[PDB]
């Protein structure tokens, strides 16, 4: 089965830069759709960015600008660079396996001083 | 192939002959007396010669006529009896033979059909039946009738001089072996025309059923050359049967003939002759001159023969090769219709490359499944794999949570109904297409309810005779979207548990298709259903919708998550 | 199907024979010498037995034998080549009739294939002209075969003692009577059996390609017992046709017997004998005996003859057929693409009720018109009545100036190229496909090019061989947009003056679509085209919207003034 | 050939009522789509009111609630009523059969005090 954990930050401070890591195993890695939702303390899931099988990436409107999404197909491994980050960042981030729907991640907080 | 024998092929027919024994044993019985009538006829030459019509009393001519008379209506009867008795059993065999082999043809799998031609099947039924029937009627009639009045010649000979059936003896095995070889050279020649009528049914086939694709691209030329061709082999191979034929008759009849020049020789010779009078040889001589014509009769009728013989043999062949593998043996009354598809993948026979790959996708009771993906990707082939058309490689597809293959086909595809992409219908009324195979069972009312939720009732009506309306050959007499709603309305009026919708709308405008919609909204909110969409105004609410791409699942969600997560979904609905 | 006589249909079939009369003239005299020999065998009693073997000179056995094996060398030859030629010729005239069946075929209206079934005329291919070839080689071998025997025989027999032949005279018509009715009687029973052939047929292939249906809602009980009817209807017919035949052989075997009973009993009369020895009236009563066999041969083969009869008859009634009105006689070498409909009327044969009504349609040269409207509103019909699929009532379809009718209809279809709606592919490879009846005239890099314009290039690299990949029987080994884009590169490969896009795109997803449409915008910016469309997407672009409902012209103009004027085309658009 | 003569006013004063007719012959009335056109003295052709198969009539926003459009099958003449007319509405006005690209009225001038 479809299976996927993060690696990523913790604590940083505001206008820093974060890079999180989500190995996806047991995939066809090269086709699927990744994506990576946050979780605000109160507000529900929202997602983030988005890559495809073209690497044809797209970001939140919140964030667009700031995020930058890249997969390693030779790793099996999707990338969400952060910079320029903002108190209003922090939340609890999971990776995403095809569609909202589909494979979820175990979260990894994110806290912004 | 393997070529058997006429004893081998007749020992693989006798289970199918056994419950017509009567038919043969009256027919066996009529036989011997004919031969009988025929051989006592033939040796009243003895006593007409012998006892001199003048010479001696005249007795004998004062009765003869009426001996005469009598033995022609005792062998027209007996004709008449085994004629009819052996073409009612030949009749009933044969009849046999075509519903089996009918039978056979519906029980293969899908994948079969795939890389067959209907030409080839078609001339199966048609022609090869037809082959034996022909033979086994008249030829195998004359073959009887004829080897019954040799034998008869023979004991006849041997019963008044066995000096000469001496000869005869040691002439029989030659006899035999010649028709054997003979009789094998035919039985090739006749698979071979079988082979090559298979291709003429092809070629006339092809023609007739894109007929109008010859026209609009004048492809009348390469037509004809291609039946010029299939039908110069056809000649040319009955020319072989004919060659072989018409060089292996004169040369048994020489050989049955020597016997005749033994007989005069041995008749020159003065030690032989003064022990018989001139009227025991006026039958001997008789007896061999008339021996020679049923010769040529049984061999004439053998290449007739041993086409019904060749085709009984494929027959055969065909009869005992593997159907679709149906070891399942648990019958479902009703699905709830949980369909879960577990790490299945599938390659379709001889691909080397898997149409699916990975595919985990569960159709929850009452639930609607959307596949949207591009062209070429993968969906029909998941309907496919829903109904047992193909088997999988790896994984498990579970209904009700027992994989597929634990059910009987028959059980399993009573749970299913299936509008398909490439719509087929029948030469049938619009009532006995709605209600396809289930005529005895849907009322009309339940039939007008199904074409008004396909929205067909509307054109319905404006037909000649309404729901009792001949539509064409493959509904040839109805625009496309016509076609597609008689499709939908067949599969709506049986309420399957499971639903599948392979791009049933789409030679529909928008509002007809909106109109199926309502109907479909309302009807199926507790059915298990499995729509495959290029048009994604269909399957806006959808309870999950599934894009396809490459034979992976690419993402999967409702409408409304999937326009977020800007995924393949957001482009597709951008771009539409 | 109005019967003739044997000799009329011979008569008939004269002008077919006449090119082969070589074999036919050396297969008669070979005849002749074949009835010599075996008369002139039979007549080896006369000095046999008067010659007695002791009483006279041995000189006749001396030599005897040797003259028995000389007849037997020359009957054996003559007898090969009267076989051969005769079966060479037989199977000339029945390929030449295929031939000539096949063509007649392909030349019919489509109004024809409309109301017919392909079982039918498939069965005409195969059966009728299957029983034309096995009656006209085996029994009409064994026809003329004995007929000369017969004729030899009554000649020896009028030869020896003529007051005999008398009563030889005075019942040979009672003979003809009986065998000329019940010759009558065997064609009706074979046309019956024709017409049972075409529902055999019709059945099979009917479960052959509906297969998929079948086994979807279970009709293998409907099925089967179609085929259990029809195929007992088949045996029972036969067995109509054994009951003529083996009651009217016994008849005509009792009516020659008569024959011998007065030979007995004229014999008996003492007034008659001491004129001719125990030698004539040996060979006379030999004669009569050996005679009865010949004639039980002859009904026989009559039986299995007249079948070959009858169904030359039916093919004579088809041949005559009126095909496709084809009285233009103006061929054009490339069209300019301005076709104008003038108030054209359209009813489909057999429905009372117009599908187009007052069509004034004007598609000028290097135009895209597109017919957009609802399903069953008369759109393919329009598409079907430019290329004279079926031919109006009122008004006139013009093309460059001049009517559709006053071309040629080959010269016609040369220029339109036609996408329809319901698409057919051939059982070949995906080349010879695309380039269908010009396989000889289009390189493979003209066919690339057609391949990759319709975006069926990529599909198509990752197949087995590329364009040498064998598809199914109706593209059945390609997804449903796989056989609609070989379809479109089909019609493009030839650079037609008018294409005709018939819903081209029902089976695309979105972004094929749009890649189909970039080519066809470049490649066909000079060309008529004709597009019916349900998607408003497509036809965006167009020079002219046309919208049909219920067989009239509701609104026309372009895009941007229909989206204004608020009309039937901006509700569509609407609600799209 | 389908022909059609507007029977319509001239000089009429602001705010007051007009109604013009148009008989439609040779057609298959009951089904093609009616509509009016106008022309201002410098305005290209301008649509005022369409009628379809259903009498699914739709006006133009800029004359919409002041016009009626309506058709008598019986008679095959397609109305249209004008009230509370202004001078902005002098033109010249066009009956119209079966599309923009279909067959056109010879013309009937309106003037609006
Ligand atoms: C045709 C000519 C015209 O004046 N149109 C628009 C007029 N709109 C009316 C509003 N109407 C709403 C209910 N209508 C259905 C019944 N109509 C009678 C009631 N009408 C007042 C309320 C009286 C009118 O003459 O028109 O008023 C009868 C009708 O079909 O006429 O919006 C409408 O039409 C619906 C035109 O479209
Ligand atoms: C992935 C991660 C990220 O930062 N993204 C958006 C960044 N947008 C950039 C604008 N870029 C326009 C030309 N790009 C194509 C060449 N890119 C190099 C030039 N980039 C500056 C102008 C440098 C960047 O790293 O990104 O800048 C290379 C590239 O693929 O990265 O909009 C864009 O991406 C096009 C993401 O989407
Ligand atoms: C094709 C149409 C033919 C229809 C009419 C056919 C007429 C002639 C049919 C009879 C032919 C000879 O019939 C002969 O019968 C015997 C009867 O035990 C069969 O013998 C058979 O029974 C034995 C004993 O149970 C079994 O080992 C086995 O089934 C088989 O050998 C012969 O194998 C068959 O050749
Ligand atoms: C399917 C069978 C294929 C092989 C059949 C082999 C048998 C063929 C021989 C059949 C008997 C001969 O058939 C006979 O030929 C003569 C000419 O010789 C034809 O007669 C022809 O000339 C006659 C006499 O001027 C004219 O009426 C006319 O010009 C034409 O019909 C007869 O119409 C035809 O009945
Ligand atoms: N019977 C078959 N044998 C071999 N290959 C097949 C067969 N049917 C389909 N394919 C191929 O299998 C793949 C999956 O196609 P299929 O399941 O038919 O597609 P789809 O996604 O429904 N296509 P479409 O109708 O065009 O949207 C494609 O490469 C097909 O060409
Ligand atoms: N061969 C036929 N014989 C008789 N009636 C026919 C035939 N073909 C079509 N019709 C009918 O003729 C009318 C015109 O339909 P047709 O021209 O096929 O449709 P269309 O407008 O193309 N619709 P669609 O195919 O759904 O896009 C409809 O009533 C059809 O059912
Ligand atoms: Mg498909
Ligand atoms: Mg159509």
């Amino acid at each position: 089965q479809m299976q996927l954990v993060e690696s990523g930050g913790g604590l940083v401070q505001a206008g820093g830069s974060l890079r999180l890591s989500c190995a996806v195993s047991g995939s066809i890695f090269s086709i699927i759709t990744l994506a990576w939702y946050r979780q605000a303390p109160g507000k529900p899931r929202e997602n983030v960015a988005t890559i495809t099988r073209g690497s044809r990436t797209s970001y939140a409107d919140s964030v667009k600008g700031r995020f930058c999404i890249s997969k390693d197909n030779a790793k099996s491994t999707v990338y969400l660079q952060m910079n320029k980050l903002k108190p209003e960042d922090t939340a609890d981030y999971y990776c995403n396996a095809e569609g909202p729907a589909g494979y979820w991640g175990q979260g990894t907080p994110v806290t912004v001083s | 192939d393997k070529d058997l024998s006429t004893w081998q092929t007749f020992r693989r027919l006798w289970p199918t002959i056994a419950p017509f024994k009567a038919g043969l044993i009256v027919a066996g019985v009529a036989l011997i007396l004919n031969a009988a009538s025929d051989t006592f006829m033939l040796s009243l030459l003895k006593p007409l010669l012998d006892d001199g019509f003048g010479k001696t009393d005249r007795s004998v001519l004062v009765w003869m006529p009426l001996v005469v008379i009598g033995l022609m209506i005792l062998r027209g009867i007996t004709s008449y009896v085994s004629s009819y008795c052996i073409s009612w059993v030949s009749g009933k065999v044969v009849m046999t033979m075509r519903r089996r082999l009918f039978g056979h043809m519906m029980g293969m799998p899908v994948s079969f059909f795939d890389k067959q031609s209907t030409g080839t099947l078609l001339s199966r039924i048609t022609y090869d039946s037809e082959q034996v029937a022909s033979s086994s009627s008249g030829a195998l009639i004359t073959v009887v009738r004829e080897g019954a009045s040799i034998i008869g010649l023979f004991i006849m000979m041997f019963y008044y001089s066995w000096q000469l059936s001496i000869i005869l003896i040691v002439l029989a095995p030659i006899v035999s072996i010649a028709i054997r070889v003979v009789s094998k050279r035919f039985r090739n020649i006749s698979k071979n025309m079988q082979n090559t009528m298979g291709q003429v049914t092809t070629s006339a086939e092809q023609m007739l059923k894109g007929h109008k694709e010859v026209l609009i691209f004048g492809g009348q030329e390469v037509e004809t050359k291609r039946f010029d061709k299939v039908s110069n082999r056809m000649r040319l191979q009955g020319m072989k049967m004919v060659s072989a034929s018409s060089i292996s008759d004169p040369i048994i009849q020489l050989i049955a003939s020597l016997a005749l020049a033994f007989v005069l020789y041995a008749a020159s010779f003065p030690s032989v002759m003064d022990s018989l009078t001139a009227g025991t040889i006026t039958v001997v001589f008789s007896s061999m001159i008339a021996l020679m014509r049923p010769l040529k009769s049984l061999t004439n009728v053998n290449a007739q023969f041993q086409r019904g013989m060749a085709a009984c043999q494929t027959l055969f062949t065909i009869l005992d090769s593997e159907q679709e593998k149906d070891e399942g043996k648990r019958v479902i009354e009703r699905a709830t219709g949980d369909v879960e598809f577990r790490n299945v993948t599938f390659t379709y026979p001889g691909r080397d490359v898997p149409a699916l790959r990975n595919i985990n996708l569960k159709i929850p009771a009452g639930k609607t499944v959307a596949l949207v993906g591009r062209s070429g990707s993968g969906k029909s082939t998941i309907a496919s794999l829903i109904t047992r058309f193909y088997d999988i490689d790896e994984g498990e597809i579970l209904m009700d949570g027992h994989d597929l293959r634990e059910y009987t086909l028959a059980s399993l595809r009573n749970q299913v109904a299936l509008v398909s992409q490439n719509v087929h219908l029948f030469n049938d009324t619009v009532a006995n297409n709605i209600a396809y195979a289930r005529t005895e069972q849907y009322s009309r009312e339940q039939i007008e309810e199904a074409a008004r939720m396909a929205y067909a009732m509307d054109f319905i009506n404006k037909m000649d005779n309404g729901l009792d309306t001949v539509i064409g050959e493959n509904g040839v007499l109805l625009s496309g979207g016509q076609r597609q709603r008689i499709a939908i309305a067949r599969a709506l009026l049986r309420d399957s548990p499971i639903l599948i919708l392979d791009e049933a709308t789409s030679a529909l405008d928008t509002e007809s298709e909106r109109a199926i919609q309502a109907a479909l909204d309302e009807l199926q909110k507790n059915r298990t259903s499995l729509v495959i969409a290029h048009r994604l105004s269909t399957i806006e609410k959808a309870d999950e919708i599934v894009v396809v791409e490459d034979g992976v699942i690419v993402e999967r969600g409702t409408h409304n998550d999937l326009l977020e997560h800007r995924g393949v979904y957001a482009q597709l609905h951008k771009m539409q």
